[PDB]
DNA sequence: GGGCGGCGCCCGAACAGGGACTG
DNA sequence: GTCCCTGTTCGGGCGCCG
């Protein structure tokens, strides 16, 4: 094995386990019985002071155990540009390959987790890992050499195919037709015994209303929106539009746009088409992803690292709906895009109450990773700024 | 005897040693109890005599057990607890009788001298030194040490594991040493299985004395009385004093909270409000008239007989919620119409400003989590809120909010939003431009408005803030306007507060604003960026400055 | 009379994040 | 930045169980 240490001056995770439903607990009990009978995990006691929450997800009657290693990954010692330009990209779960490499003995105490019981019939049953656990930052790092030795022949025989690895997944991108793309994916699945479309992702720009008649209210709202947007695009000018609002007028009074204000509005429409200047991706800083609920199944999002220096802006437009489910789906979509583009997941500012999210988010999760997030009492102003 | 189970290896915190506390004086009766206990335990090898090679010590004492004349031996291990490593507790919660399923046969038994049967790590025994007014050390788990509950619970789980494997269809609710054992066997086969379980435990050094072997209902378990088809809570005696201290209030509120699991309608908010800023426990707190009435209502509802039923997994879980004032809610979880699994309250005040839809959503979340714990699934909800009210709220609310499968119930008081902000400006409504300024040095401020019809007003304020002056300006516009009004505000603080449609607030100013808003017919609230020369916000800004 | 752990409730203290402000 | 406001978490009291 290889020795793995924590970051200097940091202890292991001590995160309490959250309530699980009966089906998840049963799936976890079966999976852990198999893993224990195969030597992957071992029962432990309370003299280990560490813990990491665990749950399960059902994709497409086969359950998958998912361990929330966010804290442990955060406390553990420390990219193809063409992947985002491929016609088709398939995601493949390769986590099982980690169960063949043993884990450093002194590190195993940090991977502890606790299976709960319905109605607290029984105290929590605690395990620790004996092998590279799925969802841990160290697993792809320590397995990298074996993975490269595995994937060398398939890359040689297919130089135009882009295979990139994030924690538990291989992203395989090709430019050829669907049907042959699935054939190459099946060939790679054969080789591993030793559906996205990134070129269609679009940016959602800021757009100004088009009217034949403008009230004092319309112009005040437009001026506020442009004053906000000028923090991102310094070319935005507001003087001539604000001229039309001198005095103390009624909100429903109709204001005719002068030639100066019309030209200024056209210039501002043109300026909002150019890309933001001076936005450089910092690998040492975190990706911040903000989401706004626009209503009627619409969601806007921005990915940035510094204020007003957006790396990306986009939307997720669903159509008796469920806000929490749509929000988790939007989070997973944004995270997939961020992984494909920059090879890293963003920290989310979620417009939802903490308890609602933590109560219902695991019922709609389908990915093998979990991003960091925090909860926001969002302002309606920024919600109006990115409206469509 | 002593369990032949392997010990759990514990260690002191790095760079620390064992405690050296001196024994405090004890009553001769306590001394006799302790010497009898210690002679008995030393004969069995649970404690070992030590000598001068042991430099540590920790005080001991004894209390009266729940039984008639038995004494429990305790050690004030607070120092050793400070010096001892951290553990991860394995007790994740408390089992509830509403989560039990119907069993043909039930037994309740209790392990005798539970802690004193589980061995202690040899290397650690040194630190458990004590003196009976003879010095000893512990070879088993002592009572008073912080690592004893978790070590015992884990050891008990390991001991029961082979029996649970061999008997997957015998259900064993294992709270610390109390075991509830349920089966679908006839009574004879059930007693045979119980004897098998007792012999299994005895093989692992855990006796099950007959004096605590319950074989017929009602079973006393976890503070409940379990009958075949029903369960009740052992009686709750609420204090009936004439003078009320803070400690008495805490005891009464705790008893009422414990009662609310099966008694519907319990309310504690007005009694809890009596505990703001009180210094110590002995502080006498005269009861408020509202607190008096709340206590009287609770006392009356506690006089009625009530019981629960057990869980049938082949039927739906239904949680029905009812509203009372002051931000308080009750709920009943049942499967058959008038047969409650359990009941509960919810009274948390989340945030400086809120309304009843937010509180209903929060109560739904709490009930959902509690139900996931107790039954492992989410219930179907009956809520006193129109589908149209919820549609409006979650359509117009900027946050992601969702209620699981629910249906409307016709029981007042219905949950409603008390006013609606317009989406568009109002024709024929006077347009108020409001603003407030505050001096961060003198704390003096001004609030005021101008209107498109020529009116302007400015109010001076003392000991205020910028946010407060903005709220005051909005309030002044609401006061001096007609039934329909357009208001253009400077402050996204006040706009964000009002757009959430609060009906209740801890701020008196926001409460007055809410009153005004409810009185109005149409309100449209718009925002403009400050200090940008946008009329007539320009005029108000110049005025209040 | 006290010691221990779990869960619950409520309240206050400490701390974090964001917006408005001076000059 | 400072001041103000709001939200979270954690620790203290009590209750319940062992
Ligand atoms: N107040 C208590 N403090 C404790 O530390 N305990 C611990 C945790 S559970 C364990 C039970 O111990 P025992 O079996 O010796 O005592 P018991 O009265 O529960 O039963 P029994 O007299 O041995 O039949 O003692 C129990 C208490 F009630
Ligand atoms: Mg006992
Ligand atoms: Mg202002």
């Amino acid at each position: 094995t290889v020795p793995v240490k924590l970051k200097p001056g940091m202890d292991g995770p001590k995160v309490k386990q959250w309530p699980l439903t009966e089906e998840k607990i049963k799936a976890l009990v079966e999976i852990c019985t198999e893993m224990e009978k195969e030597g992957k995990i071992s029962k432990i006691g309370p003299e280990n002071p560490y813990n990491t929450p665990v749950f399960a997800i059902k994709k497409k009657t086969k359950w998958r155990k998912l361990v929330d290693f966010r804290e442990l990954n955060k406390r553990t010692q420390d990219h193809p540009a063409g992947l985002k330009k491929k016609k088709s990209v398939t995601v493949l779960d390769v986590g099982d390959a980690y169960f063949s490499v043993p884990l450093d003995e002194d590190f195993r105490k940090y991977t502890a987790f606790t299976i709960p019981s319905i109605n607290n019939e029984t105290p929590g049953i605690r395990y620790q890992y004996n092998v590279l656990p799925q969802g841990w930052k160290g697993s792809p790092a320590i397995f990298q050499s074996s993975m490269t030795k595995i994937l060398e022949p398939f890359r040689k025989q297919n130089p135009d195919i882009v295979i990139y690895q994030y924690m538990d997944d291989l992203y395989v991108g090709s430019d050829l037709e669907i049907g042959q793309h699935r054939t190459k994916i099946e060939e790679l699945r054969q080789h591993l015994l030793r559906e996205l479309h990134p070129d269609k992702w679009t940016v959602q720009p800021i757009v100004l209303p088009e009217k034949d008649s403008w009230t004092v209210n319309d112009i005040q709202k437009l001026v506020g929106k442009l004053n906000w947007a000028s923090q991102i695009y310094p070319g935005i000018k507001v003087r001539q539009l604000s001229k039309l609002l001198r005095g103390t007028k009624a909100l429903t009074e109709v204001i005719p746009l002068t030639e100066e204000a019309e030209l200024e509005l056209a210039e501002n429409r043109e300026i909002l088409k150019e890309p933001v200047h001076g936005v450089y991706y910092d690998p040492s800083k975190d990706l911040i992803a903000e989401i706004q609920k626009q209503g009627q199944g619409q969601w806007t999002y921005q990915i940035y690292q510094e204020p007003f220096k957006n790396l990306k802006t986009g939307k997720y437009a669903r159509m008796h709906t469920n806000d929490v489910k749509q929000l988790t789906e939007a989070v997973q979509k944004i995270t997939t895009e961020s992984i494909v583009i920059w090879g890293k997941t963003p920290k989310f500012k979620l417009p939802i109450q903490k308890e609602t999210w933590e109560t219902w988010w695991t019922e709609y999760w389908q990915a093998t990773w979990i991003p960091e997030w925090e909860f926001v009492n969002t302002p309606p102003l920024v919600k109006l700024w990115y409206q469509l | 005897p002593i369990s032949p189970i392997e010990t759990v290896p514990v260690k002191l915190k790095p760079g620390m040693d064992g405690p050296k506390v001196k024994q405090w004086p004890l009553t001769e009766e306590k001394i006799k109890a302790l010497v009898e206990i210690c002679t008995e335990m030393e004969k069995e090898g649970k404690i070992s005599k030590i000598g001068p090679e042991n430099p540590y010590n920790t005080p001991v004492f004894a209390i009266k057990k729940k039984d008639s004349t038995k004494w429990r031996k305790l050690v004030d291990f607070r120092e050793l607890n400070k010096r001892t490593q951290d553990f991860w507790e394995v007790q994740l919660g408390i089992p509830h009788p509403a989560g039990l399923k119907k069993k043909k046969s039930v037994t309740v038994l209790d392990v005798g001298d539970a802690y004193f049967s589980v061995p202690l790590d040899e290397d650690f025994r040194k630190y458990t030194a004590f003196t009976i007014p003879i010095r000893y050390q512990y070879n088993v788990l002592p009572q008073g040490w912080k690592g004893s509950p978790a070590i015992f619970q884990s050891s008990m789980t390991k001991i029961l594991e082979p029996f649970r494997k061999q008997n997957p269809d015998i259900v064993i609710y294992q709270y610390m040493d109390d075991l509830y054992v349920g089966s679908d066997l006839e009574i004879g086969q059930h007693r045979t299985k119980i004897e098998e379980l007792r012999q299994h435990l005895l093989r692992w050094g855990l006796t099950t004395p007959d004096k605590k072997h319950q074989k017929e209902p009602p079973f006393l378990w976890m503070g409940y009385e379990l009958h075949p088809d029903k369960w009740t809570v052992q009686p709750i005696v609420l204090p009936e004093k004439d003078s009320w201290t803070v400690n008495d209030i805490c005891k009464l509120v705790g008893k009422l909270n414990w009662a609310s699991q099966i008694y519907p309608g319990i309310k504690v908010r007005q009694l809890s409000k009596l505990l703001r800023g009180t210094k110590a426990l002995t502080e006498v707190i005269p009861l408020t008239e509202e607190a008096e009435l709340e206590l009287a209502e609770n006392r009356e509802i506690l006089k009625e007989p009530v019981h629960g039923v057990y869980y049938d997994p082949s039927k739906d879980l239904i949680a029905e919620i009812q509203k009372q004032g002051q931000g308080q809610w009750t709920y009943q979880i049942y499967q058959e119409p008038f047969k409650n699994l359990k009941t509960g309250k919810y009274a948390r005040m989340r945030g400086a400003h809120t309304n009843d839809v937010k509180q209903l959503t929060e109560a739904v979340q709490k009930i959902t989590t509690e139900s996931i714990v107790i039954w492992g699934k989410t219930p179907k909800f009956k809520l006193p809120i129109q589908k149209e009210t919820w549609e409006t709220w979650w359509t117009e609310y900027w946050q992601a909010t969702w209620i699981p499968e629910w249906e409307f119930v016709n029981t007042p008081p219905l949950v409603k939003l008390w006013y609606q902000l317009e989406k568009e400006p109002i024709v024929g409504a006077e347009t108020f431009y409001v603003d407030g300024a505050a001096n961060r040095e003198t704390k003096l401020g001004k609030a005021g408005y101008v209107t498109n019809r020529g009116r302007q007003k400015v109010v001076t304020l003392t000991d205020t803030t910028n946010q407060k002056t903005e709220l005051q300006a909005i309030y002044l516009a609401l006061q001096d306007s007609g039934l329909e009004v357009n208001i253009v505000t400077d402050s996204q603080y006040a706009l964000g507060i009002i757009q959430a449609q609060p009906d209740q607030s801890e701020s008196e100013l926001v409460n007055q604003i809410i009153e005004q808003l409810i009185k109005k017919e149409k309100v449209y609230l718009a925002w403009v960026p400050a200090h940008k020369g946008i009329g007539g916000n320009e005029q108000v800004d110049k005025l209040v400055s």
